[PDB]
């Protein structure tokens, strides 16, 4: 570690473990001084790290650090560069030489011979730079991050552009390319070729050479026709009618253009040489984006060509999974980025390559649960598994047990003679004591009661090691089955594992008249949230609730005593993308201020999120001969209907 | 040079592009081990003899063994290579990078910019996209040939087999092996003895759950290929060393790796991995020896396959095709429209009728599919060569395109081209003869395609079973509760389905069913299951479709597709997706679809 303390930094070196030493992976940020000017980028960077589960007060606890003096922009010539700031970051308690510290940039490099001038002395913390080249890049140390601006949103998401996938998946042009061309400096070599490639027809490459105020001094004579043809096409319409587009090196070696081109759902053929491109770590960028050298920029449109239909359906697809999942928002990158530094502590509890470059993506796949992929619910079809054919019964009991007619003990039995049942959990979050073990009716499978050591609404969705199958029929202590409802719920499930699978929908919608979402729980044409009082899900979205969601809403959610199962279909449609699943006709599965509460907690899931992830659906599944004038004889599923 | 990477020291002036994205690999004119690579190279693809049309150089030098070296004279060859030019693009395979006196992990020659494919690797020796971590190959391999033992429970939970560990290493074994005791099998000095018990070392691998890997020296050892060989889940304690074919290979599902600092709760986190991904690991240890640490014909066109990646990334072979075991690529999807977007309503769905000798009711087609609100091109393929289509005036009149298509051919398969005359993503492939879908049903079919629009929503019902008497498949067609096919007499499906069914099927089941001028609508479900990897789903209970030896061809059908495939990859379901509010006591005028009934 002595002779590989610098430049050669690593995580097993430059970094001490036995901070972390537990489950607890916690983020400190140093506090802001009211003295100094912020850029609104590290403002929400800074803003994201906090509103994290990583944030935690308290230095000592914590096992990674997060300055509050703002390291986004180190070019001298910058309005947003802060003077001083090697002897304002040694003079830190907590500085340590940056030994457990993650300093976040953007820009790097005065006007000649821009280069990695991060201005001080860094020393052991691993920066996340913007536009690293590869030779300057740590690799288990340094993350390498995507280069953005700052109205890059703080929470929110474009959403992408790909809403047609249309064969063949070919646009109007081929390539395209709208940006300045710089006369004097360094970094221009690839924009100045472009017009040996340009043909006019498919390759449009266009460049002005209007670059700051004294561009007319230097021109030559090609600028005055490459100027007249820039005002021929617009930018935005441009990206949206290619299948590729160019994305070349500028002054530095990344640019906004990079995610500009995954968002326009364009296929990016970066042409900057020796680019880290960001989260390599992690993303296989071979999936999503064509590298292309700058050596053979002439060649680049036959090999462009050779690209067959289905390799560019697939980085289409790709290229807007990888923006829909890690470079949407600022949130999103600064998550990603911790995430990629927390699997490098836990060698045994990490994301194999498979998470992060398949949906749902490895912000939402934590290996603390598992590392088996097959214990997920989005990996049966990779593998060769189906879904397991055993489910375990969580019965939410909040009242007391005082007569042998409450539904709670109907409920307890119809579950058990389901064939496909393996065990029942009654949890009792009441105040009265537990009940006698003679209480409970016998059943097949076994019967485990945990007495909750805190009764809040949170407690149902934690992750109990009582069970054993990754299917779990939550239910209600007011919930009436038929054992021929729960066995068409899970035989339905087993189709779609991934989603919910339950009986009472409900709705939302945007009230403009109040500028704000509405909860519905009306019988509407159509639905986008299963409550999970009698629904089917994956075990893991228990550790889900349990651990991704933030410590406020969760909070929340308990003081109200409301508000579980929204929460619970908001983090569902924001893994999946999916609508949940609705089976069956039940449209009563029971039996002022409860809507309120409902609507001011979809409110503030929005607000958090920064978007609204749940999606409409007006389809259930019904099973085959429902309703169908055939003899009662063959229908599997008789008693739905009574 | 550490400073050394592809967009910089590698000349791609050399390869710039083929037909064929394949490296071309020059040889010049010795362990035997170096040898059959040679060997493998030269009869392999990327072999070419042209100097000049070469990208890639691999001498005919000796350096997987250093013990053996004389460093001096090996550089000085290198040198005198004659075609060496700073060793641009040349390539050195090793598997012993190490040095009496000090184990620098890494090759001891100058090679100032050459690529370097060793088995010994640290994460400050090793250039990210430039070098390849190669394994360290065992003749115990290919030498002994083990027998295939199934995955399964073993009699031991941890085992370690490595002669002359470091002290500490066997200190902290040896308390494991005292603190947990008849799971820990730690193994001394070709065969293994505990305490005057001898277990065949090669087989003994066998014997165990997790297998133990540690660095003495040169940072990896060869004892990585027996373990995979063994099928025993290895666990590697090196602190700072990168597993061979890290870049393409997912080993965090095929290994453990833990600290050597935090190697006294090993056991700790071995039971924290549930059995199944034991087996799971089991299978991938077992099939990386298979595929890349079997022989070194099979390392040498791993780094050749890995290279050509760098080179041409845009060919570079999938994930599924890197670290996915035969069985299990049977049984994989990959599936190719798989990002979960919605398509909007705005856009539309195209309509191919196919029509042979029913005028009357053709029209009677079109006049029942144009009314439907979301219909955007009306195509029709007429497939019959004896008989025009009727006079433009006797088309009838409708709002959206119609066009005809003549056929040279009387196909089957004409139903399912690509035409370029389809602009949506949606095609709603319906026969002649279906008139009793009304517009609500066809639009409810399409709005349940936009929230399934990979997979094939059709409006027939049909099975299939197995006959145990005859030990074959059986067709089946009555009213059943349970649904393994949708017919294509009114199916919506992407219209990459068509491109698939035109030049992807597979075998010549397009040419038996244009033969047989029967069973289209089994073989495109058929394919839509195989490569969607999920069944169908099937809209509505409408059953009838027509208002006024064939079967057995049928069974036949399906009996010969199954062949064909290998499998049955058809799904069983029993998803009637029917609208919300179906048959409720609310009123018609709210409900979205209220005209579906049968
Ligand atoms: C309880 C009660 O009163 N039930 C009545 C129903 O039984 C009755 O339905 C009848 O069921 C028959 C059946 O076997 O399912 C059905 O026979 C045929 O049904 C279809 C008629 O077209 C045939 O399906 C054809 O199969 C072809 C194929 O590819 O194999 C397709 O190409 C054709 O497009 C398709 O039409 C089916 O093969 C027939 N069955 C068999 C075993 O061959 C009877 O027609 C039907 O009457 C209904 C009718 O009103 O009433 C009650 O519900
Ligand atoms: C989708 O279709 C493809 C074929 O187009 C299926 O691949 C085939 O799957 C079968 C079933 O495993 C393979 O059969 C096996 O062959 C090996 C020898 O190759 C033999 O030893 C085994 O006993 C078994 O019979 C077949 O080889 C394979 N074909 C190819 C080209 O790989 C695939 O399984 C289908 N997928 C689904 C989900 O149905
Ligand atoms: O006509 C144009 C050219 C560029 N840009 C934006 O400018 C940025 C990069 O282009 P520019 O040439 O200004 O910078 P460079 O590419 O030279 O680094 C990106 O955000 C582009 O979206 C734009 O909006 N319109
Ligand atoms: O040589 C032929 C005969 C029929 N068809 C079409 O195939 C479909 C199936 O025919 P149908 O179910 O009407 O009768 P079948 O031939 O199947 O008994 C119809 O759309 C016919 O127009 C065809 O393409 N070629
Ligand atoms: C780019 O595509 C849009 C469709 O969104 C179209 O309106 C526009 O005309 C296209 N641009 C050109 C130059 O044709
Ligand atoms: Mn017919």
């Amino acid at each position: 570690s002595s002779i590989y303390k610098g430049k050669k930094c690593r995580m097993e070196s430059c970094f001490d473990f036995t901070l972390c030493k537990k489950n607890g992976f916690k983020v400190y940020v140093y506090p802001q001084q009211k003295g100094e000017k912020i850029a609104e980028s590290y403002q929400n960077i800074l803003a994201a790290i906090e509103g994290s589960r990583f944030y935690t007060s308290d230095p000592s606890q914590a096992c990674l650090f997060v300055l509050s003096l703002d390291t986004l922009d180190r070019d001298q010539l910058s309005p947003q560069y802060v003077h001083n700031l090697r002897s304002k970051v040694q003079s830190l308690h907590l500085w340590n030489n940056g030994r457990n510290h993650l300093i976040f940039n953007l820009y790097s490099g005065t006007w000649p011979d821009y280069t990695e001038d991060v201005g001080f002395d860094i020393g052991q913390a691993m920066l996340a730079k913007a536009s690293i080249s590869t030779e300057n890049f740590r690799p288990n140390f340094d993350v390498s991050i995507p280069l953005f601006s700052k109205d890059h949103p703080r929470t929110g998401g474009e959403r992408g552009f790909l809403k047609f996938n249309t064969i063949p998946p070919l646009r109007k042009y081929m390539l395209v390319f709208k940006g300045k061309r710089y006369l004097t400096g360094i970094g221009s070599d690839t924009r100045n070729a472009l017009y040996h490639v340009h043909n006019g027809e498919d390759v449009v490459l266009l460049t002005t050479c209007k670059h700051g105020k004294d561009w007319q001094k230097h021109k030559d004579s090609r600028c005055d026709r490459d100027n007249t043809e820039y005002e021929k096409y617009d930018y935005r319409e441009m990206l949206h009618n290619a299948t590729f587009c160019l994305v070349p090196r500028g002054r530095r070696l990344g640019s906004f253009r990079f995610l500009e081109a995954l968002q326009a759902a364009c296929v990016p053929v970066m042409l900057s040489n020796g680019w880290e491109l960001p989260f390599s770590e992690v993303i296989n960028w071979n999936q999503a984006a064509v590298i292309g050298d700058e050596r053979l920029l002439l060649q680049i449109p036959s090999t462009i060509r050779s690209i067959h239909q289905d390799k560019i359906l697939a980085l289409r697809q790709q290229t807007q999974f990888l923006w829909e999942a890690y470079f949407s928002s600022v949130e999103k990158i600064v998550l990603t980025t911790l995430e990629i530094i927390q699997d490098r502590i836990f060698k045994h509890i990490s994301r194999n390559s498979l998470i992060w470059n398949k949906h749902p993506g490895g912000l939402f796949v934590l290996p603390q649960y598992s590392s088996y992929l097959g214990d997920f619910p989005y990996y049966y079809a990779n593998l060769g598994l189906k879904p397991p054919s055993k489910f375990t019964a969580v019965i939410h009991a909040v009242t007391p047990l005082v007569s042998q007619s409450q539904p709670v003990l109907k409920l307890l039995v119809a579950a058990a003679k389901s064939q496909y049942c393996a065990q029942i959990i009654v949890l009792w979050n009441c105040d009265k004591p537990l009940p006698a073990k003679h209480r409970w009716p016998a059943t097949a499978v076994p019967v485990v009661v945990i007495e909750g050591e805190s009764k809040v609404m949170s407690s149902r969705f934690l992750p109990y090691d009582n069970i054993i199958t990754d299917a779990v029929l939550s239910l209600d202590e007011d919930t009436v089955l038929s054992t021929t409802e729960v066995d068409f719920a899970f035989t339905v499930w087993q189709s779609f594992p991934e989603r919910i699978v339950g009986y009472p929908a409900r709705s939302h919608f945007w009230d403009n008249s109040k500028e704000r979402w509405g909860y519905t729980s009306k019988w509407t044409n159509d639905y986008s949230m299963v409550l999970t009082g009698a629904a089917i899900y994956h075990k893991y979205y228990h550790y889900l609730y349990s651990h991704y969601l933030p410590a406020s809403l969760k909070n929340m959610v308990d003081q109200l005593a409301n508000c579980e199962d929204i929460l619970m279909n908001f983090l569902v449609s924001a893994v999946t993308k999916l609508p949940p699943i609705k089976v069956t006709q039940k449209k009563q599965y029971k039996e002022p201020d409860h809507f309120a509460q409902r609507q001011s907690c979809m409110n503030t899931f929005a607000s958090w999120f920064g978007y609204m992830p749940l999606i409409h659906s007006q389809m259930r599944l019904d099973p085959v001969l429902f309703k169908d004038q055939v003899s009662i004889l063959r229908k599997k599923y008789r008693d739905i209907e009574r | 040079d550490l400073s050394c990477r592809m967009h910089t020291c590698f000349d791609v002036y050399r390869c710039g592009f083929n037909p064929k994205n394949k490296i071309k690999v020059y040889i010049y004119a010795i362990s035997r081990e170096y040898n059959e690579l040679l060997m493998a190279i030269s009869d392999s693809d990327y072999y070419t003899d042209d100097i000049n049309r070469a990208c890639l150089f691999v001498p005919s030098i000796d350096v997987l063994n250093q013990n053996t070296l004389r460093i001096k004279e090996t550089a000085q060859a290198m040198a005198q290579l004659s075609r060496w030019d700073r060793g641009t693009n040349h390539l050195l395979f090793n598997m012993l990078p190490g040095g009496p006196p000090d184990y620098n992990t890494a090759l001891d020659v100058p090679r100032d910019r050459a690529l370097l494919a060793g088995g010994g690797f640290s994460t400050w020796t090793y250039r990210q996209g430039y070098d390849v971590s190669i394994p360290v190959y065992s003749p115990l391999s290919a030498e002994v040939d083990l027998p295939e033992k199934g995955p399964g429970p073993r009699q031991y939970f941890l085992l370690s087999s490595q002669v002359g560990l470091h002290p500490e290493y066997r200190e902290d074994l040896e308390a494991l092996q005292v603190k947990h005791g008849e799971s820990v099998l730690v193994l001394d000095k070709r065969k293994r003895c505990h305490k005057h018990q001898v277990f065949d070392y090669p087989q003994v691998l066998q014997e165990a759950t997790f297998c133990v890997v540690l660095r003495g020296a040169r940072l990896g050892q060869a004892v990585l290929s027996d373990v995979l060989q063994a099928g025993c889940v290895p666990v590697v304690i090196a602190d700072s060393y990168i597993l061979p074919f890290s870049e393409v290979l997912d080993w965090k599902r095929a290994s453990v790796v833990v600290p050597e600092e935090k190697m006294s709760d090993v056991y700790s986190i071995l039971q924290s991995i549930p059995q199944r991904q034991i087996e799971e690991m089991q299978r991938q240890a077992r099939w990386f020896w298979e595929a890349y640490f079997q022989s070194i014909k099979a390392i040498a066109l791993a780094t050749l396959q890995i290279i050509n990646d760098r080179i041409y990334p845009y060919a570079a072979i999938s994930y599924e095709e890197w670290n996915d075991p035969p069985a299990v690529k049977w049984g994989s999807v990959s599936n190719p429209l798989f990002l979960p977007l919605i398509p909007p309503q705005s856009q539309g769905f195209t309509a191919i009728v196919l029509t042979y000798d029913r005028v009357e009711s053709l029209f009677r087609v079109i006049t029942e599919v144009s009314k439907v609100p979301s219909l955007s091109k009306l195509l029709v393929v007429w497939n019959n060569q004896n008989k025009n289509p009727p006079e433009d005036s006797l088309w009838p009149k409708i709002r959206v395109p119609l066009k005809v298509v003549r056929t040279a051919e009387n196909k089957l398969s004409n139903r399912f081209f690509p035409y370029d005359e389809i602009e949506t993503e949606a095609v709603l492939a319906i026969d002649d003869d279906i008139i009793m879908l009304t517009s609500d049903e066809l639009q409810f079919g399409y709005e349940v395609w936009r929230e399934f629009p990979d997979r094939l929503v059709g409006y027939p019902g049909r099975l299939h079973l197995w006959d145990h008497e005859m030990n074959k498949w059986k067709y089946e067609s009555e009213w059943t509760n349970e649904v393994s096919m949708v017919l294509t007499g009114a199916a919506f499906y992407h219209k990459y389905f068509n491109y698939l069914y035109t030049y992807k099927m597979p075998g010549d089941i397009k040419n038996w069913v244009d033969a047989h001028m029967n069973c289209e609508d089994i073989a495109m479900n058929f394919l839509v299951a195989n490569v969607t990897g999920k069944a169908v789903i099937k809209v509505t209970p409408r059953k009838k479709f027509k208002c006024p030896t064939h079967m057995v061809e049928r069974s036949e059908c399906i009996n010969k597709f199954a062949s064909v495939f290998g499998t049955m990859p058809l799904k069983v379901v029993e998803h009637r997706a029917d609208p919300v509010l179906y048959k409720d006591d609310f009123p018609e005028k709210l409900k979205s679809f209220p005209n579906i009934g049968s």
